[PDB]
RNA sequence: UAGCGGCGAGCGAACGGGGAGCAGCCCAGAGCCUGAAUCAGUGUGUGUGUUAGUGGAAGCGUCUGGAAAGGCGCGCGAUACAGGGUGACAGCCCCGUACACAAAAAUGCACAUGCUGUGAGCUCGAUGAGUAGGGCGGGACACGUGGUAUCCUGUCUGAAUAUGGGGGGACCAUCCUCCAAGGCUAAAUACUCCUGACUGACCGAUAGUGAACCAGUACCGUGAGGGAAAGGCGAAAAGAACCCCGGCGAGGGGAGUGAAAAAGAACCUGAAACCGUGUACGUACAAGCAGUGGGAGCACGCUUAGGCGUGUGACUGCGUACCUUUUGUAUAAUGGGUCAGCGACUUAUAUUCUGUAGCAAGGUUAACCGAAUAGGGGAGCCGAAGGGAAACCGAGUCUUAACU
């Protein structure tokens, strides 16, 4: 039971306070 | 010293410092403890994490996974591959000095002679190659554990003795100390005896 | 395998009787004219190691 | 009796083992400390690193030379002199003795006390005492 | 020589488990939670072991106090006369005789009463 | 160790000694004598071994038990108690084991005897040229161009030939040693895809080969390639005839088999997390690491008739998890959903110190030999003498013209 997970993230406005 | 016999009755002059000395028991426990350990053959092995079959790929990214970074699927916290410290063919026997060896064999002979479990005899032999006259022989001697030592080795005594188990036939050279220690009673003849200081000297 | 001498230790430092070891003076090579003779002269013999640096040089040269 | 040796008192230590509980004394890093150089596997400086300063092997200068002359000489002892063969000891019959070795070609007699025998020498050097040594006993010296 | 670890490891966690029993949700059941539970609870008997002593010097005090204020004199004084009357008796046993024997403890007032005066 | 080395990190000989094993020849050519030894290939004969195998000793009665090989009592074999199986642990029930034998046919090995082919012994002569060496550029020798010998080579050159030439660590002279530019040669040495036997302080199904189960399979990838999980009924299937509920089901209750069916094939043992039914006690006006100290009541049992134990626990004092990392964490800093299993200071060779044992101005062998953990083997290593860069000197030595 591994099940990799390939799903990129999209990059959001980094926080850059 | 004055070794007497049971049979013949007869004189015997051996030197006391050879079965008369002190007996050492730190001396005596090493040498037992090197013999066995010579005894061993040490063959044995595991595979590391390279001698697994396998290959080295990741098992998935260093990065972005939710779980704990991984480099291999042979890393020795994994099932199935592992073994952290293998263990290779190694020689388990150590070194004894020639009169440490010596030192503990006269002391093993003076203790047998002190505890009386040590009997010489004249010449010990049988007519025939059967282990029956040999087990009648040790029992009217009252002996079901004992360990025959003769100057010369005859096939006669070696084929009687060698389906008794409690009985054991040797000749003086080779004599091991877990041998003497092992057997309850030690017989020698009027010539292993001999031998016997020879070597010691 | 056996240990490996540093070479570079070997050709700095002697073993005595005692166990110490000798080395000459680090200074008496060039820029000489500006010494004064006093200095220079002191330089000249050999001295013996430091205790504090003695186990540096035990661990360098193990078998002299 | 096999099963009642005994080893002496005080022949046996059992080793030390790391990592093994908190009441065994030194577990958790098993005595090598906190983060580091040191305490990581395989870590530590060669020998003679002293943290990036001049070695002190380095600072000091090399001196001297070695001399091959040195390797094929020995000194004889007074108290080996006499244990040679007989009363007569020479370059050769030494290396019978086992005292200086194949390679040696080159030997000198020096003051170890303890000679009786009286010896002859001859083509071996005798320093200053070894002379007087052995003519009290009655030795000769010859070239 | 391999060695399995299987009973000694479980033959440990079933002596901490049972040290736990009576202990709510996981603390009787999980051992992770089970040890933890385990140990805290021998910090405090340790430390209770010391706070028993003085919760029960309290409750001693008090109960001397209102029995020898209802005969007529504060706690404080009748200490004090009954170290001058030279009596050895303890809290312990004071509170013990007021709560039993009111005869006992009056005679025990009206000694110190006469001590201080 | 000597040396090499941004003289850094590191690399690291030889001479010499002790062992295993030993074997020396042929062509560059003519003559005399010509199977003359030794070799290779094909026949015959002896011995041995491999490929099928044969014989192979000796126990019974009672007790427990489903069943004994166990307990008890009395016997026998053993040149055979090495192992395996058999209803629990077998020298004497079975297969084997020590031991003694066996081959029509095919084969490897060591010999004797035939054939084929090159080939003995003596005299004289000859005795390897684009080579040695050199210039330039590189590489290999521990040796990185350094004072650098020696060897190999891409490029350009280029001898003497035995009254000659090479080497002996720049180089020269003298001495010593050897004869390149043509070849062949078993032994001691390295390894195991495979075959047989034997052994193990090696593993015992998350271990051991990835694979104990028709596994490199299923499965994933276009492809090279990657790559699992999964063992256990019982002594023997004797694997549940038959009856009943049910959908000519599933599943179940009887019956029967068996020592045992909570051994029924979803099958040895059957833990924990997790999920339930029953019983006792507590809980719907009471605030928080859920415990700890005190403690009434209730329900069960014990002797005594008072308590002791077991379970629960109203009420009450105190009390903000663990680990890690930190000057400092309940911290709202890190890590963990839980359980079970696995998971981290090891091993080899050297060096120093401590303890202990042997021997002692001596101690100890390595390889190897060895019917062998013995005994041989003392090559060698460490120590008893140091000083100096070294020659050298020596209980002294160095420093200095020499020491108060």
């Amino acid at each position: 039971n591994n099940r990799p997970v390939y799903i990129p993230r999209p990059r959001p406005p980094h926080p850059r306070l | 010293m004055e070794l007497v016999l049971k049979d013949a009755q007869s004189a015997l002059t051996v030197s006391e410092t050879t079965f008369g000395r002190d007996f050492n028991e730190a001396l005596v426990h090493q040498v037992v403890v090197a013999y066995a350990a010579g005894a061993r053959q040490g063959t044995r092995a595991q595979k590391t994490r390279a001698e697994v079959t396998g290959s080295g790929k990741k098992p998935w990214r260093q990065k972005g996974t939710g779980r704990a970074r991984s480099g291999s699927i042979k890393s020795p916290i994994w099932r199935s591959g592992g073994v952290t410290f293998a263990a290779r063919p190694q020689d388990h026997s150590q070194k004894v000095n020639k009169k440490m060896y010596r030192g503990a064999l006269k002391s093993i002979l003076s203790e047998l002679v002190r505890q009386d479990r040590l009997i010489v005899v004249e010449k010990f032999s049988v007519e025939a190659p059967k282990t029956k006259l040999l087990a009648q022989k040790l029992k009217d001697m009252a002996l079901e554990d004992v360990l025959i030592i003769t100057g010369e080795l005859d096939e006669n005594l070696f084929l009687a003795a060698r389906n008794l188990h409690k009985v054991d036939v040797r000749d003086a050279t080779g004599i091991d100390p877990v041998s003497l220690i092992a057997f309850d009673k030690v017989v020698m003849t009027a010539d292993a005896v001999k031998q016997v200081e020879e070597m010691l000297a | 395998p056996k240990i490996k001498t540093v070479r570079g230790a070997a050709k700095r430092f002697k073993k005595t009787g005692k166990g110490g070891f000798k080395h000459k003076h680090a200074n008496l090579r060039h820029i000489l004219t500006k010494k004064a003779t006093k200095r220079k002269r002191h330089l000249r013999p050999k001295a013996m190691v430091s205790k504090g640096d003695l186990g540096l040089v035990i661990a360098c040269l193990p078998y002299a | 009796r096999l099963n009642t040796l005994s080893p002496a008192e005080g022949s046996k230590k059992a080793g030390k083992r790391l990592g093994r509980g908190i009441g065994s004394g030194l577990g958790k890093t098993g005595g090598r400390g906190h983060k580091g150089q040191k305490s990581r596997s395989g870590g530590g400086v060669r020998r003679g690193f002293e943290g990036g300063q001049m070695p002190l092997y380095r600072r000091l200068p090399k001196f001297g030379f070695t001399s091959r002359k040195a390797a094929i000489t020995a000194e004889i002892r007074l108290s080996d002199l006499a244990k040679v063969e007989g009363g007569v000891v020479d370059l050769n019959t030494l290396k019978a003795a086992n005292i200086i070795g194949i390679q040696i070609e080159f030997a000198k007699v020096i003051l170890a006390g303890e000679v009786t025998t009286p010896v002859t020498v001859r083509g071996l050097r005798v320093t200053k005492g070894a002379r007087a040594a052995i003519e009290a006993a009655g030795g000769k010296i010859e070239e | 020589a391999r060695v399995k670890r299987g009973v000694i490891a479980r033959a440990r966690h079933k002596k901490i488990l049972k040290q736990a029993k009576g202990y709510y949700g996981a603390r009787s059941r999980v051992y992770r939670v089970a040890f933890q539970a385990v140990i805290k609870a021998g910090q405090y008997a340790y430390r209770d072991r010391r706070q028993r002593k003085r919760q029960f010097r309290q409750l001693w005090i008090a109960r001397i106090n209102a029995a020898a204020r209802q005969n007529g004199i504060s706690y404080s004084k009748f200490i004090n006369g009954l170290k001058k009357a030279s009596v050895e008796i303890d809290r312990k046993i004071l509170a013990d005789i007021a709560v039993f024997d009111k005869v006992a403890f009056t005679a025990l007032v009206e000694k110190a009463k006469a001590a201080l005066a």
